[PDB]
RNA sequence: GGCUGCCUGGGUCCGCCUUGAGUGCCCGGGUGAGAAGCAUGAUCCCGGGUAAUUAUGGCGGACCCACA
RNA sequence: AUAAUUUGACUCAA
């Protein structure tokens, strides 16, 4: 597995914002750090070096996933 | 003061022109807006035109002035748009309207007409 | 707060005693009314409401040309500056559509943000980004790469951004308005837009709203008098100025004008900063576009040498009897 | 519509009054438009006095 | 060889490589008000409107082959 | 005719 970084911020649309380093690609696994599902990966965007990462929550709380850090199943 | 105001308006005969608005909707009949104004002289159906001096953009009202003289009607500017609306009775601003029926203020609309020939030539 | 089309190059002299005769060719300021349609660009003002392309069609049949562009797809909700290429002028379209853009952007956010956070979050969308067009879009629906120059902050009032920013060509900025929402957590959408710059059109007096443009064309069609209805329109070497520019003599237009490709031998005066694979226009002295085309050699190498071909010409715009033939 | 600009320095703003010169502020949005644009006679003719023709 | 006229590769300009009807939207004409946005047009009917360029293959035509 | 491009288009039929 890969790491992102620091959560910001759940979105009122349905999204967790990600402030990562690297470029993922569309429909991406997503899994904190013990290897336990959390969502999937539906829109990339923000500048080069480090870009934002929107997630589709496929979880019942993604309240609770505020200040973590998140990671991509490899 | 913007370029299709063509005369200056004394601040007494602007109240005036209220004046006949406010008492014309409810003893005659009026057109409010811009679109059935300039549709109102057209027809030669107008008696009175009332232009707001506050109207943005200038492109929008400009030609009744001209229209006005050509079909012969007497036309009056006025301060506010905002204040326009309301005593022409609506929430909102109204940058041009016209009489057609002066119901009960017959002699206060062809006082008004009067006072407009000096002003022009 | 610049653009790569605002980098100024500099004119480099190859020939210095290569004169022009003033009886052969038309410049911009001795062109007959008529011409000045055929070879002409207007800078527009648009209104909100419809779209370019129906913008397009109302200048075409009120002004009877048979034959009109445009420099990029403005929204229908969006305003401001937009080139109209006409007739023989049309094609010049080409140069406009991959230049460098500017627009004012009002941007509406649903929550609430201390003010100077925003300025942080304003100043890290600079540089390159990663965008999808909507499905509203003209263009192909793939992962592009875009890039962007510069975002000024007008002003702010509590959930209301205002602010300048200028971008490459085809970039989306509601896209990047939805961005930069969700870069701040609550979302954003636009609520209006306008241009402001395009290439070398920016907001000045050649600039012209419908109402205006079409006035003018009738008080030379009705009454009869040029001076006005010639601002209206500019001469196509306006769309030009953001380009590298070869000036070349009085012998080497006629040639040229007939297919031919641009050598060496026939160069007075050149641009500085020319690389193999860009576009570079082709003058006269007296500045007249002739033609467009590709570059063959560099700065140094058309400068140096005394043989061989400069610049493959594409697409021709002058006539063929301005200047005579003298090959 | 809410886009404003001066007529005077060239500042885009949301207010009445230039936060800045202390002009009154105008709508930057230009005059909508029609194909047939119904009453062009007219407004060509008060074009006239004030450019002087 | 130089030149004209028929001949034809390359380059360049102009044409052509579907047109109906329907959704969204826009604009005109007609009409003229209680979400509040909106008289700088709510609603309802009728009419009309929806551009260009590049690269390559095919086709009809117009010039010319030019290191100036 | 095919594929792209421009911040604005999508569904269908001989
Ligand atoms: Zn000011």
């Amino acid at each position: 597995m890969k790491r992102l970084g620091k959560v910001l911020h759940y979105a009122k649309q349905g999204f967790l914002i990600v402030r990562t380093n690297w470029v993922p690609s569309l429909n991406d696994r997503v899994v904190d750090k013990r290897l336990q599902f959390v969502g999937i990966v539906k829109d990339v965007f923000g500048p080069v070096k480090m870009p934002y990462v929107a997630i589709k929550p496929k979880v019942s709380n993604p309240e609770i996933y505020v200040g973590e850090v998140l990671y991509v199943d490899e | 003061k913007p370029s299709y105001v063509k005369f200056e308006v004394p601040k007494e005969l602007a109240e005036k022109a209220l004046q006949a608005v406010e008492i014309a909707r409810d003893t005659g009949k009026i057109r409010k807006g811009t679109n059935e104004t300039t549709k109102a002289v057209e027809r030669g159906q107008a008696k009175l035109v009332i232009i707001a001096e506050d109207v943005d953009p200038e492109e929008i009202v400009a030609h009744l002035p001209p229209l006005c003289e050509e079909k012969e009607i007497p036309y009056i500017y006025v301060p506010s748009k905002k204040e326009l609306g309301a005593a022409a009775g609506i929430e909102v601003a109204a940058a041009s309207v016209a009489i057609i029926e002066p119901g009960k203020a017959r002699d206060l609309v062809e006082e008004i007409a009067m006072k407009v020939k000096e002003l022009m030539k | 707060r610049i653009l790569p089309a605002d980098i100024k190059r500099e004119v480099l002299i190859k020939d210095e005693n290569a004169e022009t005769n003033p009886d052969w060719g038309f410049p911009p300021e001795k062109r007959p009314i008529e011409m000045h349609i055929q070879f002409g660009v207007i800078n527009l003002d648009k209104p909100p409401g419809p779209t370019s392309h129906e913008v397009v069609a109302w200048i075409k049949k009120i002004l009877n040309l048979e034959k009109a562009g445009h420099g990029g797809t403005l929204d229908p909700k969006v305003s401001g500056v937009l080139p109209v290429a006409l007739e023989k002028a049309t094609r010049v379209v080409q140069a406009l559509l991959p230049a460098g853009k500017e627009y004012v952007a009002l941007m509406h956010l649903h929550g609430d943000v201390p003010e100077d956070k925003i300025i942080q979050v304003m100043k890290e969308f600079e540089g390159e980004i990663i965008q999808r067009p909507p499905l509203r879009s003209a263009v192909k629906r793939r992962l592009r790469t875009r890039k962007v120059y510069y975002i000024e902050v007008l002003e702010i009032e509590g959930r209301d951004v205002l602010f300048r920013v200028g971008v490459e060509a085809g970039t989306y900025i509601r896209s990047l308005i939805h961005h930069i929402g969700l870069a701040l957590g609550v979302g954003a959408h636009m609520s209006e837009l306008r241009r402001t710059r395009s290439g070398p059109f920016k907001e000045d007096e050649t600039l012209i709203t419908l109402h205006d443009l079409v006035d003018y064309y009738y008080f030379w069609k009705e009454d009869g008098i040029e001076e006005y209805f010639r601002k209206a329109i500019q001469p196509m070497e306006k769309a030009v100025e953001h380009l590298p520019k070869v000036w070349i003599k009085d012998s080497a237009v006629a040639a040229v004008t007939h297919g031919a490709d641009l050598a060496v031998p026939g160069i007075a005066k050149l641009h500085a900063g020319i690389k193999r694979g860009d576009l570079v226009a082709i003058m006269t002295l007296k500045d007249e576009l002739v033609a467009l085309g590709k570059a063959m050699m560099t700065s140094q190498e058309m400068l140096e040498k005394t043989k061989g071909i400069a610049v493959d010409v594409e697409k021709v715009f002058m006539p063929r009897d301005w200047y005579p033939k003298l090959w | 519509f809410r886009i404003r600009k001066c007529p005077k320095c060239g500042r885009y703003t949301l207010k009445e009054v230039c936060p800045v010169c202390g002009e009154k502020t105008k709508v930057a949005h230009p005059p909508r438009f029609s194909p047939e644009d119904p009453y062009g006679e007219y407004r060509r003719r008060w074009k006239r006095e004030v450019l002087g023709i």
